[PDB]
RNA sequence: AAACUCCAGUUGACACAAAAUAGACUACGAAAGUGGCUUUAACAUAUCUGAACACACAAUAGCUAAGACCCAAACUGGGAUUAGAUACCCCACUAUGCUUAGCCCUAAACCUCAACAGUUAAAUCAACAAAACUGCUCGCCAGAACACUACGAGCCACAGCUUAAAACUCAAA
């Protein structure tokens, strides 16, 4: 059940880090994100 | 580069009739019949040559630092070899440490013999980091993201203005 | 095993005395500490409890040689009193 | 004086040349090198 | 630098011996040695019984050969010595004079 | 029905708990196991230096796993007894030696079981599939269910 | 009792295992560690201090790939045992102990003494431990328990490691 529970977290951190990376680029004009960026999956192997 | 193997010891140079000698003692008396150490003092002497303003004075700062050198070209060729010996690693890097602190005392005080030092050894100078922290992936990935989002902000106020 | 045979550990017997010669190889194999590395050789002994051994026997004899070095520098005065009475 | 020491000890040096009649004269020789110590701290050769 | 090559030989006959010893002293030069002497300690009984290229051994020839040798032979060298059929046991060790007498006052 | 605390823990614990071994496995794929409480050791009247646990046992409806108790067992015991390895290498030790590599690549890829999975780590449904595979590859080779790598490697 | 009797004794051949005696020595290394032989490399710094996180290491156990397997051995079987036997004894045999390339990053990792420099005069000095102190620097600590915990964050670690609280409670610990 801790597995299922920290991997849920875990998802929730990745979805909190896109967040901010999105704010980021929101606040600095551009529309959407750098031509060619792609958030990576950085929490998860 | 080495010195040659035919290069007589450093405490066989000096002696008088040291050229009339046979070829046997010659080869006896040379670096190749020597362990490294000996090319070792070769290379520090040709270096004290080549940079000090007196070789004799082993005592100045930037004789230190041509030892030193030495010493730290003698531990990368070990550990060419020798990749998992960690007692080396550990003696390499500290020496590579103390040769920096060496090389940030000559150029407070002799800025001269600094830029001497550093075109004779083919060191780089490198200024410490301001700051020691971890690079961990969300800052590598943060950081990444900001310098694209500033490289597309200027080409877009380019095209703006 | 790739030794040469009957010169180790080998006694003579003398005027047929066994007894004498059996007795004498077992000095020998106990001042050359065979008999206590065969008899410590049957079960591991742990590093540590080594250690710990070997460092108890060298401390038991240090203190053991001081304290009859001490008594026998104190046994010359056990002598008959010559000031008896006062 | 280490120098002339040398100098003068090539001259016995095994040679190329010398290796057949070095290595005969050699099967021809013994050299011991053993000896004996006393409780007097006195060599005894063999 | 200088080293001791102690050499237990097979027990051979003396022109067999012979040729041993030149092909070994020979196989040091062509690694860069210059051999200074040869030391024939005499055939004996080994202390052992050595098995070496699929032969038993209890007795051999003790020799000695002291040279003169750049480090990266000695290396060579013990490769050659494992292969010679005719070397029951062939050992280079630093020369002990160069090992320098340190000198002591005694009991402290 | 008491036992000791570990050994309770041990029959009612959940996977990737640090007590989930084959008593979990062999009590859980027949009952419902409920662990509900533990009495001190000090409550015993010679004390003795452990805790007991209650356990109540109640038998499911439907097992989890259709299949005979001694091959349940003979599975769960090859795959726990190497308890911090991946699943697989425990699984191999059920096959002889000449088939080991290949059966338990069979074995793996008919019941669709993640070789890096660890035994702890594994549920009742993964021991599901292993003892269906297992039971076909049984019948399929009648001296199979009788091999004991430890008399092999007697030989 | 089981087990073996392709068993046992002598003799000969014969390791990817472990290194009597020396060692009653007290050495080397930053620590962890290091005690069979030879050889090659080789043990930083001519102020000192200087990090949970930076840079490099860390016994044993444990995990990936391959290999070796004498002996030992968690587990797993079998033999023998009271009256719920011996967990303990006997036999057989795994992971593991070994090598190669990577992880993991923990110890009563302790001399339970932070690093450098200095003193032996003072009342020596709570106690015990290991005589009592001084200068200077870094690290750390401010009642107990909650708590080597929860959450957050980081990590080749995925019920793992490091950092590390609060509420309720007590007059103690
Ligand atoms: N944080 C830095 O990067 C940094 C840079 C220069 C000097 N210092 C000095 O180091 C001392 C410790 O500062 P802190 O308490 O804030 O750090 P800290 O211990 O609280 O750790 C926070 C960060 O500082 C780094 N850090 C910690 N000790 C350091 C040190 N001695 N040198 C450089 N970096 C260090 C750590 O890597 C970490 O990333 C201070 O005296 C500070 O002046 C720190
Ligand atoms: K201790
Ligand atoms: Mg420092
Ligand atoms: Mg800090
Ligand atoms: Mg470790
Ligand atoms: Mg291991
Ligand atoms: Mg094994
Ligand atoms: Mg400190
Ligand atoms: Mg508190
Ligand atoms: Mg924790």
């Amino acid at each position: 059940l801790r597995r299922k529970v920290q991997e849920g977290r875990l998802r929730r951190k990745q979805i909190k880090f896109e967040k901010d990376l999105r704010r980021i680029w929101l606040k600095a004009g551009l529309k959407e994100a750098p031509e060619g960026w792609q958030t990576p999956k950085i929490y998860l192997r | 580069d080495d010195p040659p193997p035919s290069t007589l010891l450093k405490d066989y140079q000096n002696v008088p009739g040291i050229e009339k000698v046979d070829d046997v003692v010659k080869r006896l008396l040379s670096l190749e019949m020597a362990n490294k150490k000996e090319m070792l003092k070769i290379k520090q002497e040709q270096f004290m040559k080549k940079i000090v303003a007196n070789p004799e004075d082993t005592r100045s700062l930037e004789a230190r630092i041509i030892a030193l050198s030495v010493k730290i070209r003698s531990y990368e060729e070990h550990l060419e070899k020798h990749r998992k010996d960690k007692a080396h690693k550990r003696y390499l890097l500290m020496s590579i440490d103390q040769r920096k602190k060496m090389l940030k005392n000559l150029r407070n005080t002799n800025y001269d013999v600094f830029e001497k030092i550093c075109w004779g050894l083919g060191i780089e100078y490198t200024f410490p980091p301001l700051y020691y922290r971890r690079a961990h992936r969300r800052f590598v990935t943060k950081k990444a993201l900001c310098i694209r989002v500033f490289q597309e902000t200027q080409k877009l106020k380019k095209r703006r203005r | 095993a790739k030794h040469l045979k009957f010169i180790a550990r080998t006694v003579m017997v003398q005027e047929g005395n066994v007894e004498s010669a059996y007795r004498t190889l077992n000095r020998i194999l106990t001042m050359d500490g065979l008999i206590e590395d065969i008899k410590h050789r049957r079960y591991y002994e742990k590093p540590c409890r080594r250690r710990q051994r070997e460092s108890y026997e060298r401390c038991r004899r240090i203190y053991n040689m001081e304290m009859a070095r001490k008594i026998n520098f104190l046994m010359r005065k056990n002598r008959a009193d010559p000031w008896q009475g006062c | 004086r280490e120098v002339l020491q040398l100098q003068e000890e090539v001259k016995n040096f095994i040679t190329r040349e010398n290796l057949e009649a070095r290595v005969e004269a050699a099967l021809d020789s013994r050299k011991n090198y053993n000896w004996a110590i006393t409780r007097e701290g006195l060599v005894v050769r063999p | 630098p200088r080293y001791e090559l102690a050499l237990i030989l097979k027990a051979m006959q003396r022109p067999e011996t012979a040729a041993t010893l030149k092909r070994t002293i020979e196989a040091l030069m062509d690694r860069g040695a210059i051999v200074r002497d040869l030391e024939n300690l005499g055939e004996r009984a080994l202390p052992y019984r050595i098995s070496a290229h699929s032969q038993q051994h209890n007795r051999g020839g003790y020799f000695l050969v002291d040279f003169y040798a750049p480090t990266a032979a000695v290396e060579s060298m013990v490769e050659h010595l494992s292969r010679d059929i005719d070397v029951i046991r062939g050992n280079i060790v630093k020369h002990p004079l160069t090992q320098e007498l340190k000198e002591c006052e005694g009991i402290v | 029905l008491t036992f000791q605390k570990e050994v309770a823990e041990r029959l009612a614990a959940n996977t990737g708990s640090k007590q989930r071994s084959r008593l979990s496995v062999m009590a859980q794929y027949l009952c419902n196991v409920r662990h509900i409480f533990t009495i001190p050791g000090q409550a015993f009247v010679p004390k003795p230096e452990v805790d007991v646990g209650v356990v109540h046992f109640t038998p499911l409806i439907q097992p989890k796993i259709e299949q005979p108790f001694k091959l349940v067992e003979k599975v769960v015991q090859n795959v726990f007894q190497f308890r911090r390895k991946y699943c697989h290498r425990g699984l191999r030790m059920l096959f002889p030696e000449a088939q080991r590599l290949e059966s338990t690549g069979r074995l793996l890829e008919l019941a669709d079981i993640d070789p890096t999975l660890r035994p702890r780590q594994l549920s009742i449904s993964h021991f599901k599939s292993l003892c269906d595979v297992y039971r076909k590859m049984c019948d399929e080779d009648p001296q199979l269910f009788a091999y004991n790598f430890r008399e092999e490697l007697k030989r």
